[PDB]
């Protein structure tokens, strides 16, 4: 397993890290998400293109229409706590307590 | 190797001009230029608050269409197939699913740029 | 599948993509359409804790088809030893190798 | 787990046709034509065998018959081969629509001094057959002895034994 | 929320599931994920209140991220293996991680603080529907990947799943969040049988699910989420209450009520297969459930509590909304054990 | 104990070999209790709608004992039917395999040495 | 009848655009079918040889197959060039 | 040497990543995304990846714009956070700079590096596949296959956008 392997898995551990690793903010945890999914687009054209998987060529695009599909919403969901409490910073997100 | 040339001659070539833009002219370097413009005025304490807006919903079913462009993408690629009947029905499944989701964008306000 | 539908009714859903042996578009083979065939013909209705065994030197051939981890490892061993020698410097590469 | 099969450096020595590829897009379909055979057969043996190894000697009749094909080109019209070819070569696609003034000047020469026709569209495209003597690829892969299956089962069914058998329940 | 907007949520939320229980294809599997995913979070929306808000999104992230984690478990063993369906894994840390995946989306382990939390943001009908529809999908995929999942790693699971479910609940009032530990204790008590046979969590799912309706189905008809608010409801409605308390008695598994066969069932193919310690272990835990249950009780039916002045008025008022299904769900949910043999049908 | 039998239909209730074993008799004690089963789904039905418990519309009551005997009815089938092939590939297997079952020897209590334990 | 015929010049006036979408679009699905010529495509895409004709291994008893790349039996495109 | 750009597009991948993903301003996580996305299309493009490679350059890059639209709208503040602002960022940083450089030393020196699974250093030149294509791509024959292999995957997909514009509808009503 190459280089190009290593680096995309390692992009994605990191990615991983960022995202659910969160620091302040939501917006920007969601972006790391979004990265995520480029991170394992990129890998799976690696082996499709690399074994000749001539029908799994339009795995990652259906795999990322899907994907952008979830940011469609999720920062569609940051408008919505955004109106209300102001901005995204996930630390007022507190209200659901008990 | 050419391709990534081209684009090196063009970036580069693009930094050289922003160097001599932001380099060779010369200026006093005084307080008061810092304050900042609107018509005359400055823009009081705003130009970084968050932007109540409502266009927000055009901006998102754009993407919501990009996705369904990237699907239909292949056709060109797409017409060269043997099963050509399948294809046709498919592909304009595709493009009535566009037509059927901006017509749900239109009658339920949707597409119409919120107030 | 949990339920499958594919066969009890009788169509393809998603089987058509499952695996790279199967009919691809203008008959455009896989990397190691060779090697599946190996094994999945070698492992049809014997059962998945038992094909395992018996369908092994396939599965495992058919994994260093796709990773080629066992070949580039050999091909690494090989640049380390000639690299070595080379610069610790005993012969000279053929002309084919230069040109 | 074994080692190779690598014929010798002398097996693998042919007279490598050293021509360029605006020549061979010319020749072509006159070329297909009259040498259909010795490449039919070659790939028949590479799509049998799957294995170069045993078809080197295909390799060796396909390459010494073009030869000869090119030889006997030579012997004759030639000037207009090579317009056509200089002209062919000029196209950045080798598009064989650009010279067709040539293709005729091309085409009349093997058809009256060679006695060949430019083959009709789709009609060297059509799939052939060609007798071969060797024999057949028995098991092309080299694939072992298959699993036996599972035991087959067979038998009417009985009622279960005492029911359900399961803790208390009597049926 | 439009009714026919609300229908086509439903039957896409359906649908989602349906892709992920009868498609052989992962990409499937996850694709009906998220449209279950996409699908699910605007009816958690449909009340708008900032708390179904919080809860939208905390299912959202939680959610999300593990099916970011389901692809990459899928493009690992894709890449091991160049095989694309669902079977036994081909390498071992892309079992792992459809584990932890598929066990976010069901809460389990550690990652089951969203479930307590989403369910009290959310209207009790969406917590019908998120306890009991989005489970079949994951339990579906565990079960048709149970050939080669680490046995430690399930069991510890399903262990932390029953017990932080029976403490988490022990303080908690508002119906809705001791709902929510007692499914996760119900989630580590099939868990828990998964790896070993899974006809017996077939079962346990198929009882938990119908306890469930025959829960929330009660509560909505009691229109009740404190325990206070539910005490209230002695009065009104002593039919419902009496009900409410015989199925919390089919809650912790005291025989020869329905909720006994599960564990009875789960408990007897362990030992059939040398786990002795284990069983024991869920067999004590059960009674954390079964203690905030008989709070429960005593809070609904079995002591009086005292009502309000108003409430009479309401003495004149029936409830209209029919809520078909409740007295078979109820029934099929309180007398099945002399039916136990009827598991091998899903065998 | 089976989804991987060979020959499995999916989404099929009852085999078509499922006919050669004895199907439920009408009178199968299993089969009224889950008659008498439909009574209390009927019964609570009118308790939840504060009508006549004891006779309030019998045409629910009919249906709920009429539809919950039926299903129980095929079900009965099928679980006769999953019990049978569990003991027909039983047999089965062990025939196919008399290695892994050896005969075992029986021999009388007059030959083995159980030693008994006085219990004071 | 008379309350269809006044919609569509209604249509036809108020939102143009929208009838001469939705009429060309529904035009779009229904021409292919009734259309004479799409087999004729299906024959366009089939005669593209994208990749080689393997030949048969020759045994005796296939008059059908052409034994030369020349010969006169076989598949044929006379269409094609008509075309 | 311009021998390793392959190994490098996929570096330069790494350390742009980290920075996205070191939590700075969303909109310098958003430039990490793009110059990440950026060199990854490389990293498609010259394992021949053409079409897919532009494709997600394109809808990439419509979609950060996207999440910039609402980062200027409901994610500003009267304060803007820099990428310098606080000082955890770039211990972030350089965490993300050292794990890949040590690592990628062991496998220029060992070539079995042993972190997860098991590794090569010896670049990826190699794992290439000769062969040939004919007149047609691979990659754009199989992404046309959609339209008659796709059968299921397009009928969900559209199935899906269709729910998805439904529900950006129903959640952003605001009643
Ligand atoms: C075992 C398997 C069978 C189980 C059956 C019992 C459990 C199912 C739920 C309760 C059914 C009884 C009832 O009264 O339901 C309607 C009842 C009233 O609807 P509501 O949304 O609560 O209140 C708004 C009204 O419907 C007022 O109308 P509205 O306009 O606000 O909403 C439209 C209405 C439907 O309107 C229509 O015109 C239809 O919506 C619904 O009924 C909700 C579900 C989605 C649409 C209906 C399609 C169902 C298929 O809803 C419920 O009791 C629960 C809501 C969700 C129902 C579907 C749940 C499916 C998954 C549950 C697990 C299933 C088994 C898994 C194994
Ligand atoms: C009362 C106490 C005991 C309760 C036991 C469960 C009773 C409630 C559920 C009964 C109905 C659901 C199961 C049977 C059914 O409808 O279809 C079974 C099946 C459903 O098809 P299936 O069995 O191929 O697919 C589902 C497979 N499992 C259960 C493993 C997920 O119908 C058949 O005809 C079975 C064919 C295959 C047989 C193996
Ligand atoms: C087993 C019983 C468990 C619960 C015991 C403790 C609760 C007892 C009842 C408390 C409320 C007292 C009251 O006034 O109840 C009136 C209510 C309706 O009256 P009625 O229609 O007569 O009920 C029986 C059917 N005719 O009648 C009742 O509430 C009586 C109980 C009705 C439900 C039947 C028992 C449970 C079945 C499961």
């Amino acid at each position: 397993m190459p280089l190009v392997y290593m680096n995309i898995i390692m992009a994605f551990a990191i990615a991983l890290a960022g995202l659910l690793m969160y620091r302040s903010h939501l917006m920007s945890s969601l972006l790391c998400l979004e990265g995520m999914m480029l991170s394992l687009f990129i890998m799976s054209t690696l082996i499709i293109l690399n074994t000749h998987f001539t029908l799994a060529n339009m795995m990652p695009i259906i795999l990322l229409v899907f994907a952008a599909c979830e940011a469609a919403l999720g920062l569609s969901l940051l408008v919505m706590v955004s109106n209300t409490y102001g901005t995204d910073y996930v630390q007022n997100l507190n209200l659901l307590q008990c | 190797m050419n391709i990534m040339l081209t684009l090196l001659t063009n970036v580069t070539l693009a930094s050289l001009l922003v160097l001599i833009a932001f380099w060779l002219p010369q200026l006093n370097a005084y307080s008061e230029k810092t304050s900042p413009y609107e018509c005359g005025f400055d823009p009081m304490g705003s130009a970084r608050l968050p932007f109540s807006m409502k266009f927000f919903l055009v901006a998102i079913t754009f993407l919501l269409f990009d996705l369904e462009i990237a699907l239909l993408l292949p056709l060109p690629w797409a017409s060269q197939t043997n099963n050509l009947k399948t294809m046709l029905t498919m592909a304009l499944f595709l493009l009535i699913l566009l037509a059927a989701s901006l017509a749900y964008e239109w009658t339920q306000k949707g597409l119409e740029w919120a107030e | 599948p949990f339920f499958d539908v594919q066969k009890r009714l009788g169509l393809d859903l998603d089987r058509w993509m499952t695996i790279q042996s199967a009919e691809q578009p203008h008959k455009i083979p896989g990397r190691c359409h060779a090697f599946e065939k190996e094994w999945i013909e070698c492992a049809h209705g014997i059962g998945g804790i038992r094909a395992e065994k018996e369908c092994k030197i396939e599965f495992d051939d058919f994994v260093e088809c796709l990773l080629r981890q066992k070949t580039m490892k050999r091909l690494s061993a090989i640049k380390r030893q000639r690299d070595k020698l080379i610069k610790e410097g005993k012969y000279t590469p053929p002309p084919h190798h230069l040109g | 787990p074994g080692i190779v099969e690598l014929p010798t450096l002398e097996d693998l020595k042919v007279q490598e046709v050293k021509v360029s590829s605006s020549v061979l897009k010319a020749a072509a379909h006159h070329y297909g034509a009259q040498c259909d055979k010795p490449n039919k057969e070659f790939m028949l043996c590479r799509w049998e065998e799957k294995d170069p190894r045993r078809c080197l000697e295909e390799g060796k009749l396909v390459n010494q018959c073009a030869l000869d094909f090119f030889r006997q080109i030579k012997r004759h019209c030639a000037e207009p081969f090579t317009e056509y070819w200089t002209c062919i070569d000029y196209s950045g696609l080798q598009l064989f629509r650009h010279c067709r003034k040539q293709q005729a000047k091309f085409d009349e020469c093997v058809l009256d001094k060679l006695g060949w026709v430019r083959p009709d569209l789709g009609e060297l495209s059509k799939v052939t057959k060609v007798k071969t003597d060797r024999p057949l690829p028995e098991n092309p892969y080299h694939s072992r002895a298959r699993p036996e299956p599972n035991p087959e089962a067979e038998g009417d069914l009985k009622p279960a034994k005492h029911g359900s058998r399961l803790f208390f329940w009597t049926m | 929320m439009n009714p026919i907007i609300y229908t086509t949520l439903i039957m896409t939320v359906m649908s989602g599931t349906m892709l992920v229980m009868i498609s052989s294809h992962w990409l499937l599997i996850w694709i009906g994920f998220e449209m279950n995913l996409l699908a699910m979070i605007p009816v958690l929306m449909k009340n708008f209140n900032p708390r179904a808000t919080e809860a939208a999104t905390k299912y959202f992230l939680t959610q999300a991220t593990a099916s970011m984690m389901l692809m990459m478990a899928i493009i690992i063993n894709l890449l091991y293996s160049g095989q694309w369906t669902i079977t036994k894994m081909f390498n071992p840390v892309a079992m792992t991680m459809m584990t932890m995946a598929l066990a976010m989306k069901l809460g389990l382990s550690p990652f089951h603080f969203w479930v307590p939390e989403v369910t009290q943001g959310i209207s009790l009908q969406a917590g019908l529907l998120l306890l009991t529809w989005q489970k079949l999908a994951p339990l579906s995929v565990l079960c048709q990947i149970s050939q080669s999942i680490n046995p430690n790693l399930m069991l510890t699971m399903a262990m932390l799943s029953i017990l932080i479910g029976g403490w988490g609940g022990l303080n908690q009032t508002q119906l809705r969040k001791i709902m929510a530990y007692s499914s996760i204790a119900h989630m580590g008590w099939m868990t828990a049988v998964l790896p070993y046979n899974t006809t017996m969590t077939i079962l346990n799912l198929l009882i938990y699910i119908t306890m469930t309706l025959a829960m929330f189905m009660l509560l909505i008809h009691s229109s009740a989420t404190t325990t206070l608010s539910l005490s209230h409801t002695w009065n009104k409605m002593p039919v419902i209450t009496s009900l409410m308390m015989v199925t919390l008695l089919s809650m912790g598994g005291l025989p020869p009520l329905s909720g006994f066969m599960p564990k009875w069932m789960i408990i007897q193919e362990m030992t059939k297969n040398e786990s002795i310690i284990m069983p024991t272990l869920m067999a004590m835990t059960a009674l954390l459930n079964l203690y905030f249950y008989m709070r429960l009780a005593y809070s609904s039916s079995l002591t009086m509590f005292p009502s309000t002045n108003n409430m009479k008025m309401k003495w004149q008022f029936e409830h209209t909304k029919q809520m078909k299904l409740l007295p078979t769900m109820i029934v099929l949910s309180t007398l099945v054990l002399p039916m136990t043999p009827a598991l091998s049908s899903l065998n | 104990m089976m989804s991987g039998r060979p020959g499995r239909v999916p989404l099929q209730f009852l085999p078509n070999e499922a006919r050669s074993l004895p199907p439920p008799k009408l009178t199968d004690p299993r089969l009224v209790y889950m008659g008498f089963l439909g009574y209390c789904s009927g019964l609570i039905d009118n308790a939840i709608r504060r009508r006549p418990v004891v006779s309030a519309g019998l045409h629910r009551q009919l249906l709920y004992v009429t539809s919950f005997v039926f299903f129980g009815y095929y079900l009965l089938k099928r679980q006769d039917y999953m019990y049978a092939l569990r003991d027909h590939d039983m047999f089965a297997y062990v025939k196919s395999h008399p290695e892994d079952f050896p005969e075992k020897d029986k021999k009388t209590y007059g030959e083995i040495l159980e030693e008994f334990h006085p219990v004071r | 009848a008379g309350r269809i015929a006044s919609f569509l010049k209604n249509a036809w006036a108020k939102e143009p655009v929208l009838v001469a979408s939705f009429a060309i679009g529904g035009l779009a699905i229904i021409l292919p079918s009734l259309s004479p010529y799409t087999n004729y495509a299906i024959r366009i895409n089939r005669a593209t040889p994208y990749n080689y004709p393997v030949p048969l291994r020759d045994d005796g008893n296939m008059p059908d197959v052409p034994s030369h790349p020349q010969d006169p039996q076989g598949p044929s495109l006379e269409w094609l060039k008509n075309l | 040497m311009t021998m390793y750009i392959a190994f490098i597009l996929s570096t330069i991948f790494v350390i742009g990543f980290v920075g996205f993903s070191s939590k700075p301003s969303p909109i310098y996580g958003g430039l990490g995304l793009i110059v990440s996305g950026g060199v990854g299309c490389g990293i498609v493009l010259n394992f021949g990846g053409s079409f897919l490679g532009l494709m997600v350059f394109l809808i990439y890059l419509g979609g950060m714009l996207v999440v910039f639209g609402y980062t200027t709208a409901m994610a500003t503040e009267m304060y803007p956070e820099v990428w310098v602002s606080n000082k955890t960022v770039f211990g972030a940083f350089v965490s993300g700079l050292m794990m890949e450089f040590c690592m990628v030393y062991y496998a220029l020196k060992e070539e079995e590096v042993e972190i997860i699974f098991k590794f090569n250093g010896l670049g990826d030149w190699v794992i290439y596949d000769t062969g040939d294509s004919g007149f047609f791509s691979e990659e754009a024959m199989g992404i046309a296959a959609l339209y008659s292999y796709g059968t299921w995957l397009v009928i969900v997909t559209g199935w899906s956008l269709l729910i998805g514009v439904v529900v950006i509808m129903e959640i952003t009503r605001g009643n």
